[PDB]
């Protein structure tokens, strides 16, 4: 899995169109050793924290999550929203082989959150597969 | 009742640290060891640790940690806690230098956690000494540990040879701490 | 570390048998955040466990990489957690700074006291942990 040419423009548009959609501030579409395969910022948030950073973490939390899964006789468990007091975090199976990370604020609608981040998501996946 | 001991086994990409657990586990009788845990990535590199939990009441949880220089963030959750470390230098030439950075991103993530090398049991494991163009050891040693202060020993992982010795030798540090 | 012996211990079991009454849930656990078991009960009723040991450090290295997110983006922490399978589920929450209660249920057992009973269950092995460290 690489993204480039005219796949990777598809992508970077699903993003952008997300962003706008929900009022998040990133978003990311990661592959599950943790590269950032493609991604955007809003003009209007501040410089993010580190994505290869932010990317690594989430890498590595799904590989456990999908062993505990795996480990209760179960497929997966379904996308997680973690919120703190303002920060919050979209993550999503984009298919096999990738995830789609949304990292929002509290101007961020949370019901907007879920349903782009959803379609997104499959959007991606949609991409991915058709780029093997 | 029951102590329980974490170690952690730290260094380079491909040095050997997934290895060493799986030598262990494989000798280690049913009756003294749980499961073995392992998340790696497609071409078993490993990607957040490996864990084999076994008996020596005293516990030890043993972890192996992702090597590759741009899995820092997980490296750094896998060390808390941790009460003795295992460093499994690699041997081939063009490996030491890789060595050395690994040390030294050692040094930086225990002082996040307000530690120095002084304040953790430490066991310098040189593996791979089967390679034709192997390094000397005290070189490669000179360049992980300059002042000597921990101590050595030489393994085969992928053959067993060395793999126990060590973990009996930081094993006895933790306990002499105690 | 974290001794945990003694009237501590009694007092945390008695917490977690509690905890699986008035649940539903089938395995509770109190664990630390370096993955270590400190305390754990079955459903009478439920089928044998997976490996304790292996549940154990999933959900500690769960919960020690979302905590590092919640740092990187700013935060003091995220809420408790929820997974969810078709049948099976974990609740993973803290019982102070340094462990976790963990509830495996399925189900049979109502998330809404899970929940409830899942938060009330955390704060009282903090306030245990809290006289243990
Ligand atoms: N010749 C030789 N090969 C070895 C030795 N030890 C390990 N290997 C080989 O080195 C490779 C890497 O081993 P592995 O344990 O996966 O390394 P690691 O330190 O866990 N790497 P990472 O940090 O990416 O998970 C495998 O091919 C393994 O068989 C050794 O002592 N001699
Ligand atoms: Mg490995």
């Amino acid at each position: 899995l690489v993204l480039y040419g005219a796949p990777y423009a598809a992508a970077v548009e699903v993003l952008e169109e997300t962003l706008r959609e929900t009022g998040a501030r990133y978003a990311l579409l990661i592959d599950r050793k943790g590269f950032v395969l493609a991604h955007k910022e809003a003009l209007w948030a501040p410089k993010p924290p580190p994505l290869d950073t932010l990317a690594t973490l989430v890498a590595s939390n799904a590989a456990a999550t999908q062993a505990l899964a795996k480990l209760l006789g179960e497929a997966r468990f379904q996308e997680e929203v973690h919120q703190g007091e303002r920060m919050g975090l979209y993550v999503d199976e984009a298919g096999e082989h990738a995830l789609l990370v949304l990292v929002f604020d509290e101007t961020a609608p949370l019901g907007k959150v879920k349903l782009h981040g959803k379609a997104a998501a499959a959007a991606l996946a949609a991409i991915a597969e058709e780029a093997l | 009742r029951e102590i329980n001991f974490k170690i952690v086994y730290y260094g380079p990409g491909l040095s050997g640290k997934t290895t060493n657990l799986k030598w262990i586990y494989s000798k280690v009788p049913e009756g003294r060891k749980g499961e073995m845990v392992s998340l790696a990535t497609e071409d078993e590199r490993t990607l957040f640790f490996d864990f084999l939990p076994l008996d020596i009441k005293t516990r030890f949880h043993l972890y192996t940690v992702p090597g590759q220089v741009f899995y820092n963030a997980s490296r750094k959750l896998i060390l808390r806690g941790v009460d003795g470390i295992v460093f499994v230098a690699d041997s081939a030439p063009n490996r030491l230098r890789a060595n050395a950075e690994s040390m030294r991103n050692m040094r930086e993530n225990l002082a996040e956690y307000g530690l120095t090398l002084d304040d953790v049991p430490i066991v310098i494991q040189v593996n791979k000494r089967d390679l034709p163009d192997a390094l000397p050891v005290e070189m490669v040693r000179a360049v992980v540990d300059p002042e000597g202060k921990f101590p050595v020993l030489e393994a085969v992982a992928t053959e067993g040879k060395g793999v126990f010795e060590t973990l009996k030798e930081v094993s006895r540090l933790v306990l002499a701490r105690v």
